[PDB]
């Protein structure tokens, strides 16, 4: 569509509440449902707050286009490894509460 | 006459070829706290971000769970101050960040524009982090 | 117876000078027998110390834009900045940052008028069939939404004081433009709104900005820059056809 | 050585100046088709036109019955009859149409109650021919009509293909066999000199008042183009003529608008008196600059001024509502304060009679056009027109009223633009100009560049202004305008002792400035040697020695059985004035003033009588 731009600014600030209505929730209901829902929200607002950084900062075709790849590898193995930890070990949750006991 | 664009080309055209220097900036700009409070917001979230990304790939190539670790850490018997602390440093960059998120997406509904409303803002954005985070880094 | 010393420490560079390269001299002003203004000070200088000392001005009230500069680390109009009393402070003057000086004081804004034109501040009616013969009507509700948008004076001391322009000034349209690009939309006698706004959907225009405020901070006339960007982002997520 | 390269442009048409005259010339004519040319030395938006703040003046109606007729009469009333009626016959009879014109193309006049622009009282201005009460016809935004509408003009040129030439300054023109070329210049970015060709050259360059010390003018106020015309061996008329604003601000000038007094604001010295009460009965505090300046300096002088020095005298405002003065004069309250101190709702504003505009300049016919007189007629001189402050059409006369400059800059900007597509084609074939058309201009710009003398340029400049302001202000006098004479003629001539340091051509602020001094003493010279020559009071000008207007008739009685005086011995009359370059020796001559109308059954030519306010 035309209106990209101000389709990606409004879903971006959309993704932050989300995140934000996430913090609350793995405190007081932790579980597998709030462990994927960080992994996946964690992933998505981490890549579109990097990307506008490689924008203000890196220039040249190159270097960007190089920039934005390197940082779509580095986004798919963090949901990846995330999901992983909510499956073959305890989950984010659970890892605050055992960190947090130390 | 020539075009917007046709002015921006040659503008660049002329001056990249020039032997004009360019005026400093960030050396020499004064600033100010919503200023720095601004960098930071940007720095703390890069640094979750590497945080968290560091934590994924730890979990795909660690030899052992995360429970072990966390038993080698207790059988260490550290002072719970260096044990604060720890926590100290782990929480104030995610609540920073948080506090002064919420900040943006108050700016964002266009509110509190006014410049001693930034100042106000960035203010209680920073006692909200020191309180939100020593009472945690004890829980 | 009794004087009363002051040292200007002022940014300097010629291109007809082979080679040579930006420094800093420093003037001595007493402060008894000058005006209470920068420009005061830069005018009494040049006709009293080195005629050599190149730099814009005109109107020396603040309304023609034209002083713009960098003076102690904020940009600002030397005509209305008042010197400071302090002697024991050296004031340094530079050009407004991140530009590409012409010759001392003076920078090449010819990007930042350019970019002014692109957004074509100007009224644009669909039907312009009958400019010419009577007032247009706007009442006095509609005309209060232009205060504070319509006193800018192109100074470009906003523009040159936020960082994104500073790394984009080439795609981003900086503070200054963009509330223009505003003054124009929400004029009730424009009839090209929805276009004015379709030309912002890219990643560049308007998006560089994170909200910093180095803008509002910096204007001279008190505006507000920084909040007009808030609204043109509002209005891009809001408008439809 | 030639060690400075020349660049040859070829256009139909040149426009030099581009505040509100110049670039309403400019994109008038690309409008008409024409390949223009629009040169100045600021940024469009940096001339001084951007500071104007009262308004501009138009019959619409707006906030009661009005007729441009009665808005015609004020104006050569005003001009105590030394303005030509033809041409204030065209300038405001087009007022209500220009000023829609700027609506139309965005300026964001304040507005009424009915959606319509807002208009207030000012200076000399009435309803029913002087007798129908003070008149509310000063459309505006605010105290900032200059700024937004230079603002909106600057932006309308922004959609022809007119081609401009921004930071050059203009030397000389490029004349041929009494006819103009084009013009020569010095492009001040990288220093290189440029000649364009073009069958029409408009000239806009705007004032003075940098002649003199105190002035409400901008730095950049040098009448350059003037001077140009001077050098051309063309007369500059009436520049004796010098009006003092009332109201600007003590120590810094800046002007206080005329508006504030139309909005309530009162005049009131030491012990507290309205005097204009006292010397204007009737319009008070609203009576003629000219009047009201003089009114101003006597309360002075004679022991009733008001500070630490009593040298000045105080605004009031504080007793209208702060609501009002937020909304009608937001302006000047953020000036009284960065440059006083004072707050507009609390304590008066000090201010003092200041030089402001200047109603002498090029002449020209109300169609812009440029015209020379021999043997007793005026002659068009092709291809040069002038219109702004930088001309005499002249609408102004002796006094001008306040908002009528912002008017004649559009009316006449556009009437340049009209006489020319009438006139001419686009298209035809542009004058040749002899291979070292110009060589002259770039030598004496080279002289100034390296000159090493015994008087800085700040100095000489220094003394000149010192001077104007002694020997030719509010009050004059012949034997203290005598001396001023002498005076000038000597630093004219001590200008050949001139020091420069900058050796560069690149943005050499030195120099030009330099040119720039050339330009100021030309005009001063014209100035203070019209005024020694005109013995007589009328409008701006009054000799202390010479405390009558003298007409060609008395028309202080029944013209029944009166002997019309000879045109050599009255002087209602334009001064015309020429300068011997080389040398700097004034010679004058004068011509009729233009009684005429454009139709007399529409418009009724008004005779001279008694001026009182
Ligand atoms: C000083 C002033 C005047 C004024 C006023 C307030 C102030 C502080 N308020 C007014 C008001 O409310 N109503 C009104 O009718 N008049 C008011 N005035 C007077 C009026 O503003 C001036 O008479 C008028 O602005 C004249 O403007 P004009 O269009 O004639 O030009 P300018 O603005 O002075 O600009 C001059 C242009 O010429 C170019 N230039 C000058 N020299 C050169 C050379 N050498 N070479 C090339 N170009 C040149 C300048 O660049 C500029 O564009
Ligand atoms: C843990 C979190 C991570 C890993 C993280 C990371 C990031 C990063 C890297 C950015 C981009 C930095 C920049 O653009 O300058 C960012 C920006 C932002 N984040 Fe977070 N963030 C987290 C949580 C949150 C929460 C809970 C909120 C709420 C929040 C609100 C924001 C906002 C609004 C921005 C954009 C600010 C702007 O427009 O400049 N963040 N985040
Ligand atoms: C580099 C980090 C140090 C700067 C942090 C605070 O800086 C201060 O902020 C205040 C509040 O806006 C301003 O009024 C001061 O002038 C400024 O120096
Ligand atoms: S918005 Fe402010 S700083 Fe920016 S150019 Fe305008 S007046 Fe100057
Ligand atoms: S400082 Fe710059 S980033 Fe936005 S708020 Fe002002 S334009
Ligand atoms: S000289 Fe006009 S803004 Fe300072
Ligand atoms: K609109
Ligand atoms: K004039």
């Amino acid at each position: 569509s035309s209106k990209a731009a101000s389709l990606h600014w409004t879903s971006e600030r959309a993704v932050s509440a989300l995140l934000l209505g996430l913090l609350p929730a793995a405190y007081l209901y932790p579980g597998p449902a709030v462990d994927y829902s960080l992994a996946a929200a964690l992933t998505l607002h981490g890549h579109w707050g990097l990307g506008q950084v490689i924008t203000d900062y890196v220039h040249g075709d190159t270097p960007i286009k190089v920039a934005n790849t390197g940082l779509y590898v580095l986004s798919a193995i963090t949901f990846t490894g995330l999901c992983y930890f909510n499956y073959y070990d305890v989950g984010i949750c659970k890892a605050v509460a055992m960190l947090w006991s130390i | 006459a020539t075009t917007a664009k046709e002015e921006m080309a040659r503008f660049w055209e002329k001056n990249t070829k020039s032997s004009r220097p360019l005026s400093p900036h960030i050396s020499i700009y004064k600033w100010s706290l919503p200023m720095a409070m601004s960098i930071t917001h940007r720095g703390t979230g890069v640094a979750l971000s590497l945080g968290v990304s560091l934590f994924s790939l730890a979990a795909l190539l660690l030899p052992e769970q995360f429970p072990h670790y966390v038993a080698v850490v207790k059988s260490l018997s550290l002072s719970p101050a260096l044990i604060y602390s720890a926590k100290f440093a782990l929480v104030f960059p995610l609540s920073y960040h948080t506090w002064n998120g919420i900040r943006h997406l108050v700016w964002d509904m266009g509110k509190g524009f006014k410049l001693s409303q930034v100042e106000q803002s960035g203010v209680v954005v920073l006692i909200l982090t020191l309180l939100s985070s020593a009472a945690i880094a004890s829980e | 117876a009794t004087s009363r010393i002051k040292k200007f420490s002022i940014y300097r560079w010629d291109p007809d000078k082979p080679g040579d390269k930006p420094r800093m001299q420093t003037y001595e002003v007493d402060l008894n027998k000058c005006g209470p203004m920068v420009l005061d000070a830069l005018i009494k200088i040049k006709n009293e110390l080195d005629s050599t000392l190149t730099f814009r001005r005109s109107c020396r009230e603040g309304i023609c834009g034209s002083c713009a500069m960098n003076i102690a680390g904020g940009n600002t109009l030397a005509c209305t900045k008042k010197i400071d009393p302090d002697l024991s402070k050296t004031t340094k003057i530079y050009p407004l940052p991140h530009m590409y000086v012409v010759k001392d004081l003076v920078p090449d804004l010819s990007n930042f008028y350019a970019q002014y034109k692109s957004i074509e501040p100007y009224l644009k009616k669909k039907d312009e069939s009958k400019q010419g013969k009577e007032q247009y009507l706007q009442s006095i509700e509609d005309r209060q939404k232009l205060d504070g948008l319509y006193e800018c004076i192109l100074c470009a001391c906003c523009s040159t004081s936020c960082p994104s322009y500073w790394w984009n000034g080439d795609k981003y349209l900086g503070p200054a433009v963009l509330m223009q690009a505003y003054r124009w939309m929400i004029d009730s006698r424009d009839d090209y709104t929805e276009e004015r706004l379709a030309q912002l959907q890219d990643p560049f225009s308007l998006y560089r900005c994170h909200t910093i405020m180095n803008c509002t901070r910096t204007c001279p006339k008190g505006l507000n820059p920084g909040k007009a960007i808030a609204e043109i982002k509002k209005m891009m997520a809001t408008y439809k056809e | 050585s030639t060690q400075y390269p020349v660049v040859d442009h070829e256009f139909d048409a040149v426009v030099v100046g581009a505040g509100g005259a110049g670039l309403r010339a400019a994109f008038g004519l690309s409008e008409a088709g024409f390949n223009t040319a629009c040169v100045t030395k600021l940024f469009p938006t940096r001339s001084h036109t951007v500071a104007a703040q009262g308004g501009i003046n138009a019959a619409l109606g707006n906030m009661e019955d009005d007729n441009w007729r009665w808005h015609f009469y004020d104006t050569v009333k005003g001009s105590d009859w030394l303005g030509d009626q033809d041409a204030i016959h065209y300038m405001t009879e087009q007022a209500p149409a220009a000023v829609i014109e700027l609506e139309n193309y965005g300026m964001p006049f304040s507005r009424t109650e009915e959606g319509k622009i807002y208009q207030r009282a000012f200076g000399g201005q009435s309803l029913q021919f002087g007798k129908g009460g003070q008149a509310h016809r000063c459309c505006c935004v605010a105290d900032r009509t200059g700024h937004s509408l230079l603002h909106t003009l600057y932006g309308r040129s922004l959609r022809y293909d007119t081609s401009y030439f921004v930071e050059y300054f203009a030397l000389d023109l490029l004349m041929e066999n009494g006819e103009c070329r084009g013009v020569i210049a010095l492009c001040i970015e990288d220093g290189t000199i440029h000649r364009f060709r073009a069958k029409n050259t408009v000239i806009a360059t705007g004032g003075y008042g940098r002649t003199y010390f105190s002035c409400t003018s901008a730095h950049t106020s040098t009448g350059d183009g003037t001077a140009m015309v001077t050098r051309a061996g063309l007369p500059c008329q009436d520049l004796e003529f010098v009006q003092f604003h009332p109201t600007g601000i003590y120590g810094a000038g800046c002007l206080i608008t005329e508006g504030c007094r139309g909005e309530g604001g009162i005049l009131i010295n030491s012990q507290g008196e309205r005097f204009m009460e006292r010397y204007a009965p009737v319009a008070k505090d609203l009576a003629s600059r000219d009047v009201v300046s003089r009114s101003m300096t006597i309360e002075i002088r004679e022991g009733r001024g008001c500070g630490p020095e009593k040298d000045h005298v105080y605004l009031q405002l504080h007793h209208l509502p702060p609501q009002q003065l937020a909304t009608r004069l937001p302006g000047i309250s953020e000036t009284a304060m960065i440059f006083a101190g004072v707050d507009v709702t609390k304590e008066p504003i000090p201010v003092l009679p200041t030089v402001h505009y200047n109603m002498g300049g090029i002449p020209t016919n109300y169609k812009g056009q440029v015209i020379t007189h021999v043997n007793g007629e005026d002659k068009v001189v092709p291809g040069l027109y002038a219109c702004g402050e930088a001309a005499s059409a002249s609408v102004h006369g002796a006094n001008r009223l306040g908002a009528n400059s912002l008017l004649d800059l559009v009316v006449f900007g556009r009437a340049c633009a009209l006489t020319i597509a009438e006139t001419c084609k686009p298209g035809e074939p542009v004058p040749s100009i002899k291979p070292n058309a110009g060589e002259e201009s770039v030598a004496n710009l080279d002289k100034l560049r390296f000159a090493d003398g015994t008087i800085r340029t700040s100095e000489a400049r220094l003394n000149m202004q010192k001077t104007m302001q002694s020997h030719a202000a509010v009050f004059r006098t012949g034997s203290i305008l005598q001396e001023g004479c002498e005076k000038l003629s000597q630093i004219y001539r001590d200008l050949a002792h001139l020091k420069t340091f900058d050796r560069g051509i690149v943005w050499n602020t030195d120099l030009v400035e330099t040119l720039e001094l050339q330009n100021l003493m030309l005009c001063a010279l014209q100035t203070i040697y019209g005024a020694e020559a005109r013995k007589e009071s009328r409008g701006a000008h009054a000799r202390e020695d010479y405390k009558l207007r003298i007409d060609e008739f008395d028309y202080s009685k029944p013209l029944q059985g009166q002997q019309k005086r000879p045109f050599e011995e009255h002087w209602r009359k334009h001064t015309l004035s020429y300068v011997d370059v080389k040398s700097g020796k004034v010679t004058l001559k004068y011509r009729p003033v233009i009684d005429r109308t454009l139709n007399e059954e529409d418009c009724s030519s008004v005779p001279p009588a008694i001026r009182s306010y």
